[PDB]
């Protein structure tokens, strides 16, 4: 039963620490008097204006640029 | 190499029922979350990373602005446009209209348009700046700059 | 909250601006310029300066006064 459960811990631990490196790599900070511009290469250049804000990324897809 | 592999194979305990189904089970979710992954592309924003139909070619109305759209793996290539504008130092020599030699350079910021990129990449390309800028830049710097006197 | 670390210690930023004075005899003067961030409108300041703000506003201003007077004198 102890090795059982040792596993499972292991096993959420690893899910929980990747999981935290994803969410940590999907924010960004465009310091303000940078108004930040969405890099997102799905559907590309956002005219909504997404400017400072630490806006959610997904990660791949939207990697900050920062226009000052 | 190939017999260390058969024995390894081999080795695995011949335990009952229930984990052979287990496994297959494991492999079938394995391979579906690796094809879920890879429906993704590479991906800047600053590119419109448009639908390349497999059939047909560029999708030239599926214009994609700022937005998912997934690649059908083997079937959709994504289309890196660097949208983001690429400004293109060019210099031209130039005999200007009383044809002093001025050589005049220009800074041009190109942007591939949006609203016409699948049809820009069935005409230009993914270095469509370097296909569009160069010379067009020149162009336009020595037919300007040869209507005034120096 | 981050905390933001305006320098409101007046920063002197001495500054050089050469000058074509009024009569345009090729003055240079320097200009030690004692700037601390207004306190009543700092948070603003750091919407609109930073924490550098004192790079991001004397540099310059210094030498845009400097030359505006000294260019309404003579040698």
């Amino acid at each position: 039963m102890a090795a059982k459960v040792f596993e499972s811990i292991g096993k959420f631990g690893l899910a929980l620490a990747v999981a935290g490196g994803v969410v940590n790599s999907a924010l960004y900070n465009v310091d303000a008097g940078h108004r930040a511009v969405i890099f997102d290469r799905f559907r590309g250049v956002q005219d909504i204006v997404v400017g400072e804000g630490t806006h959610f990324l997904i990660p791949w897809v939207q990697k900050p640029i920062i226009f000052d | 190499m190939a017999q260390n592999l058969k024995d390894l194979a081999g080795r695995l305990p011949a335990g009952p029922r229930g984990m052979g189904t287990a496994l297959k089970l494991l492999l079938g979710a394995g391979a579906v979350a690796y094809g879920v992954r890879e429906s993704v592309f590479t991906v800047e924003g600053g590119h419109r990373a448009i639908f390349f139909n497999r059939i047909g070619g560029v999708q030239q109305d599926t214009i994609l602005a700022e937005g998912l759209h997934f690649r059908i793996p083997w079937f959709q290539y994504p289309i890196i446009y660097d949208i983001r504008a690429r400004p293109r130092k060019i210099s031209s020599p130039t005999g200007s209209k009383d044809l002093q030699m001025v050589n005049i350079s220009l800074r041009v910021l190109s942007r591939p348009n949006a609203q016409e990129l699948p049809s820009m990449y069935q005409r230009l390309g993914l270095d469509y700046e370097e296909r569009v800028l160069p010379s067009i830049v020149n162009e336009v710097l020595k037919s300007v700059v040869a209507k005034f006197n120096a």
